[PDB]
C-alpha cells in the first residue's frame, strides 16, 4: 500500500423501530374508560360513599393527612419530569415530618 | 483540529457514540525561499482504535496565504465507546513524511441522554396504567376514611 | 472456655491475618519504590503492560495506564498479553506496539526468593495463550526433552529465546562476583553465557532487590533495518567482515 | 534607559565563586564623585536575563558593617544603591556590593555515566557591564578545581591567566561604558547534585490550648546534573557504592535536613505511602529517598515535626494578649535554591492580624481563612506569602507578624463544642417525648 | 454513576457505571461527607476508606444480638454478639486495612435476616418493607445477594410442606419480594436478572 | 481462593464453637418454631 | 504512638472484660427472673 | 518598620501555656468519667415518669453542665492523642 489505500466507512445497526401512533391512542383510551368505570363502581353501583365525614378539629386532621398522601404523590410526578434526587430527598424530608405527626394523630383520633 | 460539528470543542463536552464531528488539518510547502499552499489530493484521515475504522479522503475547504486546508464532511462517530486515534499521517515517497494523531477517549450514552419514556410512542400504554393506578389508589384512600 | 476463646482469636489474628500485602517483613518493599519511579518520572499518558493480578496496584499507586487488571471480563484482551510475555522478542515487539504500549515491567524473586514472582506463573501465560493460539505456542517446547521445566543451562531453545525469560535474567549471573549465579526459588545454577541479549527492549528500572523491573520499548529505527542487525552490528562490529556477496532479494517493486 | 552620568569607577575587581550550586558575585569598587552637586545615587546594571533570576542585593561600606538601603528597580536593567550621608562633589569612598544568582551552568556533555565527574558550562560577560565610565577593572572565577574556556579570542589580552586556585584576568587600563560585546563561556569542574526545589509550600499551625507549633513541608525535588546515559543499571550503582567511590558523587542518596533546636514527633511522608529509611538525630533528620534521585529525576516528598510554642511567641508588655511571633522562613537541605515558595501561617480561630514584616521582599501577601480539627466557625485564620527566587542558607530570615488574641475568644473553642453537644441532646430530648 | 474508565483495558476502555456495585463507595462517601460538613473533623479520605470496616464490625455484633435476640430471650444475644465481635472467620476478611464489598456485605446480610424474622414471626407489612430496603441495599453493595434471594424462600417453601402455612406468611413474603425484586432491578449492574 | 478445606481450617479461625454448633443445631430440632427452621436451613 | 505489645494487651483485656460482664448479665438475668 | 517590630519581639516576656501539655490526659479521664456520671441522669429523668415542665427543666439543668463538661473534655483528649486543639 505504497501509494493509497481504500476508503472505508462504519455501518451502523439499524434501531429498533417504535409502534405507530393509533394503536397506542386506542390502547390509551381503553385504560382511560377502564379507570372511568371503576370510579363510577365505586361511587354509585356498589353504593359505598361518604356515609361519616371528620368535623372540627378531626377534619383539620383530616385535611392534614389528606394533604400529605397527595403531597407524596405530587413529589414522585415532580421527580418523573426531571427533578434532582436530592431535591427530591428534601421536598420529602421536609413533608413526612408534619405529615407523619398528622396522620398518626388523626389514626389515632379517628377510628 | 477536530471539534463538534457546531462548534463546541472538545474540553468543554466530551465526545459520546453516534455523535458529529468534524477534523481540519492545513498543510504547507517550502520551495526554498517562503512558504506556500500545498494542493495534493491523496490525503486520508484515520479514526482507529486498534484497526481503522474511519478511513476518509480530505478535501479543499480553506485557504491561506501560506497554508491550504484540508477538512472531512460531518461524520458520524463510531457505534462503540472505546479510545480511539485520529491520525492523518502524509508519507508518499518523494516528498517529505508528516505524522500527527491524538488519542481521545470516546464514552457511552449516560442515563441522563437516553431518549425520555413519553417521546417514544411505543410507550404510551405503560404510563397511562401507572398514572390510572395511582389515581384509583388516592381516591381508594380517600374512601376508605370516609365510610362506615 | 469462653477465656481460651479470646486468647484464641487473638493471638490467630495477631499472627496469621495482620499481614500488609504491599511490604514484606522480611521491611523490604519494592513494589512502592517502582510504582512511585513510574509515577514520578514517566509521562502521564503512558501505557504499562503487566501480567493481570498487578493492574489495580498500577492503577492505584503508580498511576498509569494499564492494559488488563483483576476483574478479567475479557479473556482474549488477557491471552494477547499472555502471548506477548511468552513468544521471541521480534513478535513481542510487534504484539505490543500496535496497542501502544511505553512500559513492561516484570516480578522476579531470584535473589531473595519471593516464590510469587513472574517466571513460574509463565505455564499459566502459556496456558492462557495456547488456548486460541494453538500454532502459534506449544506448551510442548518450553519443558525440555526429558520433561522437565528448568532454567539452568540444559534448557529448552524455546524458553531461552522467550520474552520473560531474557527479561527477567539480564544481569543476573553476572550480579555474584565469582561468575555462578544461584537462583534462590528454583535452586537452579545460572552462567553468563546463557541468557541472550534483549535487543528490541531496554532496561530503565529495577529495584534494590531485583524484585520488580521495568523495561522500555525501543523507538524503531529510523533508516528502516530490524533491530536485531543493529544489535548483531554493535555487538559484533571487527571480526564480521565477508568480501564479496551479491544479496539475495526480490525484485524492486 | 540611562542614568545620568554622575560617577566614576576609579577600581572595579570581581570576584565569581562557583563552588555551591549557585553563582555568587562580589564586587569591591572605589568611586569617584564627578564635580556638580551633592548626588546621593548609584545604578547598578543588570542584563535583562540574569535580572529575571536574582534572589538578594547587598551593598555596604568597607569601613562600616552597617549595610545599606540597596533595592531593586521595578534591555539593561538597574538597581538602586541610596547613601546615608551626600557624597562630597570630589570625594573618594569604597563600596562592596554582593549579589547571588539562582542560575548555575548547563552540564556540558550532558551524557555522563554514574561514576564520571561532570563539567558545568556558564555563560556571562567578560568585560564589567556598568553605567558610568570605568578605569580600571579585574575579573577573577574561584571555587573549583580546573577552568577551561570555550571558543576562546584570539586576541591575547582577553585570555585567562590559570591559578593554582582561581582563573583571573588581566587588568583593563580603559573600559568604555556600556561594553557588553564579549560574551565569555567558561566551562569548570563540579561534582555537588545540584538540587532544585520547584515548588516548596510549608505550613505552619500554631496552637495556644496545647502550646505546640507544628511544621509541615511539602518539597518538589528535581536533580539538574547531567543525565545518565545506557539508562539506569542497578548492578553498576551496587558494585561501585561497595567500594569506596561514594565520595562527591552526583546523584542525591541521602539528604540532611536542619530543622530548630528542640524538634519532636518528626515524619517523612511520600505520595505513595511511609517512608521507613529516615533517622533523626540531634538538630538534624537525614533522609532517604526511595530510589536514588539522578539526572532529570522528580522526587515529590512531605517532612514535619513539632516544636515547642514557648520559643516563637512573645506576649506583649503593655497587655497581655498581644503576640509576637517569628517563624523562620526557611529550613531545609544545606544547599539548594527554590524557584517557588508559599509561606502559610494558621493562626488560632478568632485571632485578628495587626501588623506584618519581612527581611525578604515577597511577591504575594494574602489573608484567608482555612477550617480544620473541630473548626465549627470560620477555622483558622491562614496568612500566605508567595516568594518567587530563595536560596537555601543565605537567605536566612524570620517573618515577623503582630497579632491579639482575647481570651475572649480563647475560651470559646471549648464552648462551640458544647453548643453541639447541647443542641444535640435536646434533639434527642424532643426526639424521645413526642 | 457514569463514570467512563479509560485507564485501564487501555484500547477497549471500561464502562464503570454498570461493571460496579456502587455501595460500598456511596457509604464511604456519605460518612466523608457526614464527618467533614456535620461535626468538623476533616478526615482524608484514605482514613476513612482504611478505618471503614473497623467500624462497620460493631454494627454487625448489634445485628446479631438483635437477632438472636429473637430465637431467644435478649440474654442469649449478647452472648452472640461477643461471640462475632472477635472471631478469626470474620476478622480474616475485615482488618483494619482491608477495604473489600464484604466488610460492609456481612452487616447488612445480618440485618436484613432480622427484619425477616421480625416480619415472619409478627406477620406485619411494615417489618417486610424495611427487608426489602435492606435487601436493595445488599444487592448494591454486593453480589452475594442470591444468597437471601435463594435462602428466604427456602424458609417460606419448608413452612408451606410442614403444614404450617398461615395468614403471616403471605403477607409478609409477598410484600417482600413484590418490593425487593422491582428495587433490586435499579442495580445497573444486575439489570433483568432477576427474572431472567 | 476457589477449593475445599480440610478440618483444621475450622477449628483455626473458631475456636470451640465448632463442636456446640451441632449441639445448637439439635437444640433447636428439639423444639421447632417459625424461626427455628430458617436458622437450621441456614446452618 | 501506642506499641504493639501494648495493643495486644489492650485487646486481650477488652476481650476479658466483655466476656467476664457478659457473664455477669447471663447471672443476674438467670436467677432474677420469673422461670 | 522591621526594625522596630524586631526590637520590640525581644523585649518582651515569653510565652506561658495556660495548662502544661503533660498533665492534660488527667483532666481528659477526669472529665470523661464526669460527663458520663452525669448525662446517664439526663436519660433516667427523661426516662422516667414525672411531670413535663418538671422533667424538662431536671432534664436541661443537668444536661448543660454534662455539654460544658463533655466540650472541654474533647478538647484535652485531642491533644492528649496527638491532633492539637
Ligand atoms: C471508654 C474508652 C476510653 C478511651 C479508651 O477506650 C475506652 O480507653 C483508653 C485507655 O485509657 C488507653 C490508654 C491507657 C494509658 C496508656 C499509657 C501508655 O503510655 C506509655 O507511653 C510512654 C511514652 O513515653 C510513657 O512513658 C508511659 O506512661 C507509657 O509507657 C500509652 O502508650 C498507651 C495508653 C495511652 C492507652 C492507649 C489507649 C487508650 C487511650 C484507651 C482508649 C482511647
Ligand atoms: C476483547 O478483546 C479482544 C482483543 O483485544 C477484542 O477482539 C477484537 O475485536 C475486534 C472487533 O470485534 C476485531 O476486529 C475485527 O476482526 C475481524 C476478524 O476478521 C478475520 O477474518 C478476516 C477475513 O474475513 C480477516 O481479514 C481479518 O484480518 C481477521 O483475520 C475483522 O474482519 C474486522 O474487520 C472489519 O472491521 C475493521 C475495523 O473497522 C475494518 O478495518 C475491516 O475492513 C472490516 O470492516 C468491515 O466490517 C466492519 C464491521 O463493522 C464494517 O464497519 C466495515 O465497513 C467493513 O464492512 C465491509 O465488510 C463487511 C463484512 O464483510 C460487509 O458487510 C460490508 O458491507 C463491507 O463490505 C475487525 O478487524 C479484532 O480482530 C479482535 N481481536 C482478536 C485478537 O480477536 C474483543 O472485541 C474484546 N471484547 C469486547 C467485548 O470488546
Ligand atoms: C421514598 C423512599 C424510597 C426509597 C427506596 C429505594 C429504592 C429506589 C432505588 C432507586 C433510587 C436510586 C437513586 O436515588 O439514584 C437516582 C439517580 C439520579 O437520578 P437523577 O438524574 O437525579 O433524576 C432522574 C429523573 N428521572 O438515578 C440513577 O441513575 C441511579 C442508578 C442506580 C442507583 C444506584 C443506587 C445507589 C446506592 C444505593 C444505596 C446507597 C445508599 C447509602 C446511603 C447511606
Ligand atoms: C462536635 C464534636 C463531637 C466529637 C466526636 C468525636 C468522634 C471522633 C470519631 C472520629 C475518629 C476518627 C479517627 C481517624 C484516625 O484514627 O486516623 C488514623 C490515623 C492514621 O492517619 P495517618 O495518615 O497515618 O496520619 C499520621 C501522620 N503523622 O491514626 C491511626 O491509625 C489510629 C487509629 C485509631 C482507631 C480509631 C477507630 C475509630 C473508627 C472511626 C471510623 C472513621
Ligand atoms: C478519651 C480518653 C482520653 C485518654 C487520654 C490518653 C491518650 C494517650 O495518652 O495516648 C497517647 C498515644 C500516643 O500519643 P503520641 O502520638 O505519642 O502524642 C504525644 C503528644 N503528647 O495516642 C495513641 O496513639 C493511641 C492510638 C489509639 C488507641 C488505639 C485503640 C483504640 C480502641 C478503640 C476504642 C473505641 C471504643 C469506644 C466506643
Ligand atoms: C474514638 C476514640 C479514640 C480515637 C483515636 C484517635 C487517636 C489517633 C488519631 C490520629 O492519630 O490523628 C491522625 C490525623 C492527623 O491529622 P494531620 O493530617 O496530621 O493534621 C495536619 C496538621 N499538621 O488526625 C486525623 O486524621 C483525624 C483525628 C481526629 C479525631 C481525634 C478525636 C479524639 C477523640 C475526641
Ligand atoms: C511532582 O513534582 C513535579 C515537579 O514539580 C511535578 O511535575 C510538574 O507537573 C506539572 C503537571 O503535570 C507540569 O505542568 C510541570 O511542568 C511539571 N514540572 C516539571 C519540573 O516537570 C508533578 O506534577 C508533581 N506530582 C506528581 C504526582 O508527579
Ligand atoms: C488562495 O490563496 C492564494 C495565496 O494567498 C491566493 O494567491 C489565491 O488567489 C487564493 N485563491 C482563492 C480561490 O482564494
Ligand atoms: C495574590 O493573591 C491573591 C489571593 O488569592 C490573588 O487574588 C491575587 O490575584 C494574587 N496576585 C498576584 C499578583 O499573584
Ligand atoms: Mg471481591
Amino acid at each position: 500500500k505504497f501509494g493509497i489505500k481504500p476508503e472505508i466507512h462504519h455501518i451502523f445497526h439499524a434501531e429498533p423501530k417504535r409502534v405507530a401512533k393509533p394503536i397506542a391512542v386506542i390502547f390509551v383510551l381503553i385504560i382511560f374508560i377502564t379507570i372511568l368505570s371503576l370510579i363510577v363502581t365505586w361511587l354509585n353501583s356498589c353504593a359505598a360513599a361518604f356515609n361519616n365525614i371528620p368535623t372540627g378539629v378531626t377534619a383539620v386532621y383530616f385535611l392534614g393527612f389528606i394533604a400529605t398522601i397527595v403531597g407524596f404523590e405530587v413529589i414522585f410526578a415532580r421527580y418523573y419530569l426531571g427533578t434532582s434526587i436530592f431535591e427530591t430527598l428534601f421536598s420529602s424530608l421536609y413533608l413526612g415530618a408534619p405529615g407523619l405527626l398528622t396522620s398518626t394523630k388523626f389514626l389515632r383520633s379517628f377510628g | 483540529v477536530h471539534s463538534h460539528a457546531d462548534g463546541t470543542s472538545y474540553d468543554e463536552e466530551p465526545y459520546k457514540i453516534k455523535d458529529k464531528v468534524i477534523y481540519s488539518v492545513g498543510f504547507s510547502e517550502w520551495n526554498g525561499e517562503e512558504w506556500l499552499p500545498h494542493i495534493a489530493d491523496d490525503i486520508q484521515f484515520e479514526l482507529r482504535q486498534v484497526d481503522p475504522y474511519y478511513r476518509l479522503t480530505l478535501s479543499p475547504s480553506g485557504n491561506d496565504s501560506e497554508t491550504q486546508y484540508y477538512t472531512t464532511g460531518e461524520f458520524i462517530l463510531p457505534d462503540r465507546h472505546g479510545v480511539f486515534t485520529f491520525l492523518t499521517d502524509y508519507r508518499k515517497i518523494g516528498l517529505s513524511f508528516t505524522t500527527d494523531k491524538d488519542v481521545k477517549a470516546i464514552r457511552h450514552l449516560a442515563n441522563d441522554e437516553y431518549p425520555r419514556s413519553w417521546e417514544i410512542s411505543n410507550s404510551w400504554v405503560y404510563i397511562s396504567a401507572i398514572c390510572g393506578v395511582i389515581v384509583a389508589w388516592i381516591f381508594f384512600v380517600v374512601s376508605f376514611v370516609t365510610t362506615s | 472456655y469462653l477465656y481460651l476463646f479470646v486468647f484464641h482469636s487473638t493471638w490467630v489474628t495477631r499472627t496469621a491475618y495482620s499481614s500488609p500485602s504491599v511490604v514484606l517483613p522480611s521491611l523490604i518493599d519494592d513494589f512502592r519504590e517502582a510504582y512511585y519511579w513510574l509515577r514520578m518520572n514517566s509521562d502521564e499518558d503512558s501505557k504499562v503492560a503487566a501480567w493481570w493480578d498487578y493492574g489495580y496496584q498500577i492503577g492505584g499507586m503508580a498511576d498509569r495506564t494499564t492494559l488488563v487488571d483483576n476483574n478479567t471480563w475479557n479473556n482474549t484482551h488477557i491471552a494477547i498479553v499472555g502471548k506477548a510475555m511468552a513468544s521471541p522478542e521480534e513478535k513481542s515487539y510487534e504484539i505490543l506496539k500496535e496497542h501502544d504500549v511505553d512500559y513492561v515491567l516484570v516480578i522476579f524473586g531470584g535473589l531473595i526468593g519471593f516464590g510469587g514472582d513472574d517466571i513460574n506463573k509463565f505455564l499459566w501465560m502459556i496456558r492462557i495463550s495456547e488456548g486460541i493460539w494453538p500454532e502459534e505456542i506449544k506448551e510442548r517446547d518450553f519443558y525440555t526433552a526429558e520433561g522437565e521445566y528448568r532454567v539452568d543451562a540444559r534448557a529448552s531453545e524455546t524458553m531461552r529465546n522467550s520474552l520473560l525469560y531474557k527479561m527477567s535474567y539480564k544481569d543476573f549471573p553476572q550480579l555474584f562476583n565469582g561468575g555462578q549465579a544461584t537462583d534462590r526459588v528454583r535452586q537452579q545454577m545460572i552462567t553468563p553465557l546463557d541468557v541472550p541479549p534483549l535487543d528490541y527492549f531496554d532496561e530503565v528500572f529495577t529495584s534494590e532487590n531485583w524484585m520488580v523491573r521495568i523495561y522500555q520499548l525501543k523507538k524503531d529505527d529510523a533508516q528502516g533495518r530490524t533491530l536485531r542487525d543493529v544489535g548483531e552490528l554493535t555487538r559484533s562490529s571487527t571480526k564480521t567482515r565477508r568480501s564479496i556477496k551479491r544479496p539475495e532479494l526480490g525484485l524492486r517493486v | 534607559y540611562e542614568p545620568p552620568a554622575t560617577w566614576e569607577n576609579v577600581d572595579y575587581k570581581r570576584t565569581i565563586d562557583v563552588s555551591n550550586a549557585y553563582i555568587s558575585e562580589t564586587i569591591e569598587i572605589t568611586i569617584k564623585n564627578i564635580a556638580s552637586e551633592p548626588a546621593t545615587e548609584y545604578f547598578t546594571a543588570f542584563e535583562s536575563g540574569i535580572f529575571s533570576k536574582v534572589s538578594f542585593f547587598s551593598a555596604y561600606f568597607t569601613n562600616e558593617a552597617t549595610f545599606l538601603n540597596s533595592q531593586l528597580l521595578a534591555e539593561i536593567r538597574y538597581g538602586i544603591i541610596q547613601f546615608p550621608n551626600a557624597i562630597s562633589p570630589q570625594e573618594e569612598v569604597s563600596l562592596v556590593i554582593k549579589s547571588f544568582y539562582n542560575t548555575v551552568g548547563i552540564p556540558y556533555p550532558e551524557h555522563v555515566g554514574m561514576s564520571e565527574e561532570q563539567h558545568l558550562l556558564w555563560e556571562t560577560n567578560r568585560l564589567p557591564l556598568s553605567a558610568y565610565d570605568t578605569k580600571k577593572a579585574s575579573f577573577t572565577l574561584i571555587g573549583s578545581s580546573s577552568f577551561e574556556e570555550y571558543h576562546p579570542p584570539n586576541d591575547e589580552s582577553l585570555l585567562g591567566k590559570a591559578n593554582g586556585n582561581s582563573f583571573e584576568f588581566g587588568p583593563w587600563e580603559d573600559i568604555p561604558r556600556f561594553s557588553s560585546n564579549e560574551t565569555l563561556a567558561i566551562v569548570y569542574s563540579h561534582n555537588a547534585p545540584l538540587n532544585q526545589v520547584v515548588n516548596l509550600r510549608r505550613d505552619i499551625w500554631l496552637s495556644h490550648w496545647a502550646s505546640t507549633i507544628q511544621f509541615e513541608e511539602y518539597y518538589e525535588l528535581t536533580n539538574k546534573a547531567a543525565k545518565l546515559s545506557k539508562g539506569f543499571s542497578r548492578l553498576e550503582l551496587m558494585k561501585q557504592i561497595q567500594t569506596q567511590n561514594m565520595r562527591q558523587t552526583h546523584f542525591v542518596t541521602v539528604l540532611d535536613m536542619l530543622l530548630p533546636e528542640g524538634a519532636t514527633d518528626h515524619y517523612f511522608t511520600d505520595l505513595v505511602g511511609l517512608v521507613s529509611t529516615s533517622h533523626a538525630e540531634r538538630d538534624h533528620f537525614f533522609i532517604r529517598p526511595r530510589f536514588p534521585i539522578f539526572g532529570g529525576w522528580n522526587y515529590n516528598f512531605t517532612v514535619g515535626w513539632t516544636n515547642k510554642l514557648s520559643d516563637f511567641l512573645h506576649v506583649s508588655s503593655g497587655s497581655d494578649e498581644k503576640f509576637v511571633a517569628s517563624i523562620p522562613i526557611l529550613n531545609g537541605p544545606p544547599d539548594t535554591v527554590y524557584d517557588n515558595v508559599e509561606l502559610s501561617v494558621f493562626l488560632p480561630e478568632g485571632a485578628e492580624i495587626f501588623d506584618i514584616d519581612s527581611p525578604v521582599p515577597f511577591t504575594n501577601v494574602s489573608i484567608e481563612t482555612q477550617k480544620s480539627y473541630f473548626d465549627l466557625n470560620k477555622g483558622h485564620v491562614k496568612l500566605t506569602f508567595s516568594y518567587r527566587n530563595l536560596i537555601s542558607q543565605v537567605a536566612n530570615g524570620q517573618v515577623l507578624i503582630k497579632y491579639d488574641y482575647p481570651k475572649s475568644s480563647f475560651f470559646k473553642k471549648p464552648l462551640s463544642i458544647a453548643c453541639y453537644i447541647f443542641t444535640a441532646l435536646m434533639g434527642v430530648f424532643v426526639l424521645k417525648t413526642l | 454513576l457514569n463514570w467512563f474508565d479509560d485507564r485501564t483495558w487501555y484500547p477497549l476502555g471500561r464502562v464503570t457505571g454498570g461493571t460496579l456495585y456502587p455501595g460500598l463507595m456511596t457509604t464511604s462517601a456519605f460518612i466523608w461527607h457526614a464527618l467533614r460538613n456535620w461535626l468538623g473533623l476533616p478526615i482524608d479520605i484514605r482514613n476513612v476508606c482504611v478505618l471503614f470496616a473497623p467500624l462497620f464490625s460493631g454494627v454487625t455484633a448489634w445485628a446479631t444480638y438483635e437477632f438472636t435476640k429473637e430465637i431467644k430471650d435478649a440474654s442469649a444475644g449478647l452472648l452472640a454478639a461477643g461471640f462475632i465481635a472477635i472471631v478469626p472467620g470474620y476478622i480474616s476478611r475485615s482488618v483494619a486495612g482491608s477495604y473489600d464489598n464484604e466488610a460492609i456485605a456481612i452487616t447488612l446480610l445480618m440485618v436484613t435476616f432480622m427484619f425477616w424474622i421480625k416480619a415472619q414471626k409478627t406477620g406485619s407489612i411494615m417489618h417486610a418493607t424495611c427487608a426489602a430496603l435492606f435487601y436493595f441495599y445488599m444487592v448494591s453493595a454486593w453480589g452475594g445477594y442470591v444468597f437471601i434471594t435463594n435462602l428466604i424462600p427456602l424458609h417460606v417453601f419448608l413452612l408451606i410442606l410442614m403444614g404450617r402455612y398461615s395468614s403471616k406468611l403471605y403477607s409478609a413474603y409477598t410484600t417482600w419480594y413484590a418490593i425487593g425484586t422491582v428495587a433490586s432491578m435499579q442495580i445497573p449492574f444486575v439489570g433483568f436478572l432477576p427474572i431472567r | 481462593e476457589h477449593q475445599p478445606v480440610s478440618w483444621p481450617a475450622f477449628f483455626f479461625d473458631t475456636h470451640f464453637l465448632i463442636w456446640l454448633f451441632p449441639a445448637g443445631v439439635f437444640l433447636l430440632f428439639l423444639d421447632l418454631k417459625d424461626e427455628h427452621v430458617f436458622v437450621i436451613a441456614y446452618s | 504512638m501506642i506499641s504493639d505489645e501494648q495493643l495486644n494487651s489492650l485487646a486481650i483485656t477488652f476481650g476479658i472484660v466483655m466476656m467476664t460482664l457478659i457473664v455477669i448479665y447471663h447471672a443476674v438475668d438467670s436467677t432474677m427472673s420469673p422461670k | 518598620t522591621y526594625e522596630q517590630l524586631y526590637k520590640e519581639f525581644h523585649s518582651s516576656k515569653s510565652f506561658q501555656p495556660f495548662i502544661h501539655l503533660d498533665t492534660q490526659p488527667k483532666f481528659a479521664i477526669c472529665g470523661l468519667i464526669v460527663t458520663l456520671a452525669v448525662l446517664s441522669s439526663a436519660l433516667f429523668a427523661v426516662g422516667s415518669k414525672s411531670s413535663y415542665i418538671k422533667k424538662l427543666f431536671f432534664y436541661t439543668i443537668l444536661s448543660v453542665i454534662g455539654s460544658l463538661f463533655a466540650g472541654l473534655t474533647t478538647v484535652f483528649a485531642s491533644n492528649s492523642f496527638g491532633v492539637y486543639v
